[PDB]
């Protein structure tokens, strides 16, 4: 039987959206690359290089026009015409949106893809924008964090593959069963913020009982995401807060990244 | 006269196009191109110090865990801190069990399909398979039942018509030397090998709070709470959760990927002939094992000349000797400033000109240590762990050459180190002695910890005026990893990164002269130049890695 | 003629004690005792219906899931309750994965040791035993290196002169049969099932809540929440996970289990001949897929005179056949109330009196079915599917013989399943046949909830004045269990267990006539009187749970 | 090398708590046995029976006397002179008390054995008792839940072998690292509880949103215990509010068993 197509393009990306995929466990990568779904194009994994490689790529987006997926990771940089990401000797942004033509259903893996991420932090070097304000009349579906838990991104394309459309979305096209709630509204350490214990220093007293890590410079209480309950890896209890460090609000456009760790996240200087 | 392009080379992490010119069937001159910039360093200036580790950790993904020790050791340096021996020990683990994992995923997931060809894997009598590694390897996951599992995936996948990742292959080349039942084992291996991948980064997502990008590391130490009898912090259970996986990496290392390295070895030998892309390389010392920020398991240095006799051992992260020999010159890179900088006075000034093959081709910088071109990397930190004597280096190569001599009846000198296998099997021995590191700091944390220090943190004193410099270094999975931060009144005043494959993919100097990547491809035959199989072969045994070589 | 005793008879679950008069060294009479009880009857009187599963559950952790299934199922036949379609797939993926790991861990960690000897594997060739196995099995783990890293294990453990478990068991028996390879053989899957049934646990975790007791269940339904796009509930990612598992356990059980029941007939043929605990035999239908608690899976029925074309299909929990033949007498058991009591009227009132042969010895209820003794499990259920032409049953029979026949060159008739073996063969079968449950109503459940059924519980009314009688059915991995519930003015006012190993370890009844596992044992050589080893083999075939069988 | 020996005595139990180490993962049961501990006694997977196991559990006595952790698991019957629990002829609370003397510690594992349980519940039929009630002089530590996740377990054991000396105790004896806190103070619906977001029904509104259990029953604000944090299985995401039913106090004496699922916290009956 055939699988469903993907198709993965990398724009300014660093390559931890595609190695979240190998610490997934449902479907782990080989189970999803030979039985999941058929994944046509994607240049960390394929065999093919140069000339070839990109003869399968014209190949899947012709053979399977209007039924991939496209999953774009990274930023695309808008300053000086496009110059900051050019392979195959075109900016990447014309791969996209000749992609973006036939798909399916186009999603945006991770921060960067979805807001800017880290790339379009500071100055801005390179004008980097996220892949909605690149397609602007395309649905895309975001999926944030730097990088979001794999399954964020695999349930979603189940969800596609499985009942035929996509997942139920918030107002910024987020899947509502990873990032419809605050993680402060779903976190194990919230009777600690309730009752005034806060770790104030790491190694100290409170820190050491587990305490909540808000006067820490926690994001939490500004962060949408599963990540107290998801969380990370299957192995369980492994999260940020969790380990004893803050959210740093990774999936969060204008919180990861702007923020000073330890700022907290009532300070909004 | 024939000019050939791989643009995208696959199989990497990041953005890389590489040219030949080919003479007679075999290439003349190579240029390396890195085609993405994001400017990381600029990004993270004018920010508190504390805050640069969790930003520039986005370097990479790949090579996750190693931007954000290296950015606070930089800070470490600049503010004149004792890292808590308790955060060195966490550090040390997270960095050892990363680097198993991102070893073998080079190994088979990167660079296998190079060497291994899966439709020749399909003629395969996995009976005989299994055979030929009778007395070869103790692994237990080599019988013909396995194998046979294995083939019927193949078998499947072909006769589906979705290839997918594995179409348009290099199937058939001339270049493919392995005989089927050869074949049918090194995929075999490579789909185990995602096993064992997934247990090294267990052990580094228990420590670091999840990975890719761990969020357990501070100025002063981690964030880790030490507590044994504590509810949700770092306790027993959750040592011995950590320990549980620690435990299952040996066997498939040592039984498995060892054996594998020596096997292709074995089949290829005219690799161990060619793809050299130095006589001078470069390491760091690392894992740092007291309390002062030093006395490091693995020793460091400098070689030149490819005599190992000429060795300069480094055994400090604050030698001066190695921290002035460092500067970088965009002669023939994207930015402005192009005469050498050393990094506390780095720039990084966009100045994007195209492509060409005499002027300015890439945005990674070309760094030197004291105006010479250097290799950086497991085949630079293996023959400075050879010079250095030690023990358990020249054992582990030997247990390689000794697999590849019975094989083969014939032995493998040093001169023949510096070579494209050289290099991979620089990264095998790194990879089995870095379970011994996992081991020893695993118990030296239960130790410390038993003696009453729970110390994980060390508050830094930031001062609110003057300057202040520091200089982090790290010998990460690709090799000498250096990040330069300059504080003026508290915040970043300047940023520098000099990351290993900046070193090996750089372009043309200051001084006209070729990277290692450029170098190590002159002679290369070509059997097909619309499919140069030979180009990327050598290229992947430096594991590129071009989201860190231009950041 | 001798008198012996086994007390305790060790890997079962609970407290059982066995005794044998011997006669020219064959056992001719046979007593069996479960010496521990907690009341757990009494325990649960004078509550609200809905409380009782949680404190029944707790009858027994081996089989953990089961009386709290028939708890539920006795209050919502007591109340009339349909239990909502996508409750109904929730509870059989739960008891389905449960059964696989329960029968897993019986066959391996509570019964292989009676028949496999670990110092003779200490003698054996791995590479002949990898070779005996060629053409007999596909599984992927039966390499000449993994039997040697076994081996290694075993001799290590042995040289440490603290054999724990394994110290002083019937090693060198003269009814151990097996050759040295072949226990190692058994030794190397032994371990590789602790594996297996953990994963079939992480399945019955992910629904239950956890395991060894779930906590998911109500009188109504289940109290998992159904919303594919809702945070922290039973969404589609924790359905992907759940399927994960369930689709690792297939391959052990149909490569490893399955054949390994076929090696060990092989070398016991006179175990194909003994051990035969009765000639009536019951089971409850299981698994319903309807709204209306009924279209099972699994049919159900009653056979006598151990002859399939007396076979009488039971195919509703509401068969007023089944629910009128069942009682209980307490005339050889340690309770005051002695004639034959329906469970409704059933009482448990303690009245010890100590060991007599000719009296009370027993706190286990003697069960009778129209005045029948009657064995229950996994034997019984295999028989009534063979007799209702159940295709995969007979298939996955033919199968397991196909195996012993490549062994022996001899076939399996059903006259030789009423035996030690032939228990121990339909134990295996359920296994393998339960794989295709969990496929069958993992989809189902989504298909179900793509047609936008979200339903998972339905209120109950508890009438605060009347009386109202209900039971609850489930084939438990021991066989047919049943909880009898009377509610009266809102509250519990009796309940009473009825479970398998109490059918199946029954002491005599009111007629004395011996229970299954006292019949079984007539006949049975003895080679040592202080080493019963031949008993004990027929006993596990039952796969006893006393706390089950008293509670 | 030698291994720490462990004699393990059954007596009112359910083997619910044995159960538990087939779901252990670090170590897993195999480990444990052959690697960590030397299970001397255990009527459950030992190969010997009857008068060769009996052999086995004397010869340990006197071979590690003072050397051996000492578990047990079950209440101990104490009405009728103790036949309601008899093992080779014997009461169980005969082989506890010889067992005990030599004991270098003593570990009552699971709710019955520390405060008598499920078994001692409602009338008490049998007069059963936890174990400090059979051993009034000795140091017990108690390890409650029915049954506990087996990591309470195995760590307090490794910490006796590791460190020379038992997990720091709270007043009730119990290890802190698992049961130093109530649930309800490290439970992830908190943010429910403290908005009023509660589920008033299993399969309502609030039910299929994940809200807080507190009407339904749940004990979590009277019970000790790491069930939040550490949970079950080791998969990540699994205890039963988690999964959508309250906690039933199982850990806590005069909680569970005592307690209708769906009365209410500190509500007594
Ligand atoms: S999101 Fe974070 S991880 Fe994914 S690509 Fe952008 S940077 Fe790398
Ligand atoms: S501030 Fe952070 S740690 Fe504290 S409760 Fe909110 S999310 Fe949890
Ligand atoms: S505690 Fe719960 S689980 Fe452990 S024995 Fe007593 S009842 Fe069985
Ligand atoms: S009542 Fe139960 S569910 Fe609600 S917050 Fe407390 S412990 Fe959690
Ligand atoms: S930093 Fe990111 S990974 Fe989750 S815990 Fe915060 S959103
Ligand atoms: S019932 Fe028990 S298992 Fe934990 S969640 Fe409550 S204490
Ligand atoms: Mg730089
Ligand atoms: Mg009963
Ligand atoms: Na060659
Ligand atoms: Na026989």
């Amino acid at each position: 039987p055939q699988r469903p197509p993907v198709i993965w393009i990398g724009a300014q990306e660093c390559t931890g959206c595609t190695e979240s995929l190998l610490r997934a466990t449902h479907p782990t990568v080989e189970n999803l690359v030979l039985e999941t779904i058929s994944l046509e194009y994607h240049e960390v994994l394929s065999a093919a290089f140069g000339h070839q490689v990109e003869e399968n790529k014209h190949n899947a987006l012709e053979k399977y026009k209007g039924q991939y997926v496209l999953v774009v990771d990274g930023s695309i940089p808008l300053k000086d015409n496009g110059i900051y990401c050019m392979v195959a000797g075109e900016p990447i942004v014309d791969h996209i949106r000749r992609a973006a033509e036939g798909a399916a259903a186009i999603i945006a893996i991770g921060s960067c893809a979805a807001w800017g991420g880290v790339a379009a932090a500071g100055v801005n070097p390179t004008g980097a924008v996220g892949l909605q304000e690149v397609l602007p009349g395309k649905t895309i579906i975001n999926i944030p964090g730097c990088p979001p838990n794999p399954h964020n991104f695999l349930a979603t394309v189940a969800h596609i593959i499985t009942y035929g459309k996509p997942p139920k979305l918030d107002a910024k096209n987020r899947p509502t069963f990873a990032y419809g709630r605050l993680i402060h509204e779903h976190c194990e350490r919230r009777p600690h913020f309730d009752a005034g214990r806060f770790a104030k220093e790491f190694g100290d007293e409170g820190h050491r009982e587990g305490w909540c890590l808000y006067h820490l410079g926690c994001k939490g209480p500004e962060t949408y995401g599963n990540c107290s309950t998801l969380q990370f890896c299957d192995v369980g209890g492994v999260w940020p807060v969790a380990i004893g460090h803050p959210c740093y609000g990774c999936n969060e456009e204008g919180i990861g990244f702007h923020k000073g760790i330890h700022q907290l996240a009532h300070v909004e200087n | 006269s024939q000019r050939i392009t791989i643009d995208p080379v696959t199989r990497i992490e990041g953005h890389l196009r590489i040219d030949c010119e080919i003479e007679n069937g075999v290439v003349s001159k190579a240029w390396a191109s890195g085609t993405m910039w994001r400017g990381m360093e600029e990004i993270v200036k004018n920010r508190d110090p504390r805050d640069a580790w969790m930003i520039v950790q986005r370097i990479c993904g790949v090579c996750t865990t190693t931007h954000a020790i290296s950015s606070v050791r930089a800070a470490e340096s600049a503010l004149n801190i004792d890292v808590p021996v308790n955060a060195q020990y966490i550090r040390n683990i997270i960095l050892a069990a990363h680097t198993t994992h991102d070893h073998i995923v080079h190994f088979y997931q990167l660079s296998a399909l190079d060497w291994v060809d899966i439709t020749s894997a399909l003629k395969a009598d996995p009976a005989k398979a299994s055979a030929m590694l009778n007395g070869v390897s103790t692994w237990h996951l080599n019988s013909a039942e396995e194998f046979t599992k294995v083939q019927n995936k193949i078998k499947d996948l072909v006769a589906s018509g979705q290839l997918g990742i594995f179409a348009n292959g290099c199937w058939g080349h001339p270049a493919m030397q392995l005989p089927p039942e050869v074949n049918l084992i090194a995929v075999a291996h490579y789909l185990q090998a995602l096993e064992c991948q997934r247990d090294a980064n267990r052990v580094v997502a228990l420590l670091g709070g999840k990975t890719p990008h761990i969020q357990n590391l501070a100025v002063g130490g981690v964030a880790n709470p030490i507590n044994l009898d504590g509810l949700g912090v770092l306790n027993l259970e959750r040592l011995m959760y950590i320990k549980s996986f620690i435990d299952k990496l040996s066997d498939f290392v040592e039984q498995v990927y060892k054996v594998d390295t020596a096997v292709i070895a074995a089949f290829y030998p005219e690799w161990l002939e060619r793809g050299q892309g130095a006589v001078n390389y470069l390491s760091a010392p690392e894992f740092p094992t007291d309390g002062k920020n030093g006395s490091f398991l693995f020793p460091g240095g400098y070689i030149t000349d490819a005599d190992l006799s000429t060795y300069r051992p480094i055994t400090s992260h604050s030698d001066e000797y190695l921290i002035k020999g460092i500067q970088e010159s965009a002669k023939h890179a994207w930015y402005k400033d192009e005469a050498p900088q050393a990094p506390w006075e780095g720039t990084t000034v966009p100045d994007y000109t195209g492509w060409s093959d005499d002027g300015k081709y890439s945005w990674v910088k070309a760094p030197t240590f004291y105006g010479k071109t250097v290799e950086v990397g497991p085949l630079a930190n293996m023959l400075c762990k050879l010079a250095a004597k030690r023990e358990s280096t020249h054992a582990k190569l030997n247990e390689i050459v000794a697999i590849y001599t019975k094989l083969t009846g014939k032995t493998i000198e040093v001169a023949q180190l510096h070579s494209t296998l050289g290099r991979i099997i620089g990264r095998t021995v790194h990879c089995c002695e870095l379970q011994n590191v996992l081991q020893d700091q695993y118990n030296a944390l239960i130790v410390n910890i038993g003696k009453g220090d729970h110390t994980t943190f060390v508050k830094p004193d930031i001062p609110a005026t003057g300057e202040f410099k520091g200089v982090g270094f790290l010998e990460a999975p690709r090799g000498m990893l250096s990040h330069w931060m300059v504080i003026k009144d508290g915040i970043i005043s300047n940023y520098q990164a000099v990351v290993p494959s900046t070193w090996n993919s750089g372009p043309r100097n200051f001084n006209d002269e070729v990277g290692p990547y450029e170098r190590s491809l002159v002679g290369t035959p070509i059997a097909d130049p619309n499919k140069p199989l030979e180009v990327v072969r050598t290229i992947h045994s430096f594991d590129p890695c071009m989201s860190c070589a231009v950041h």
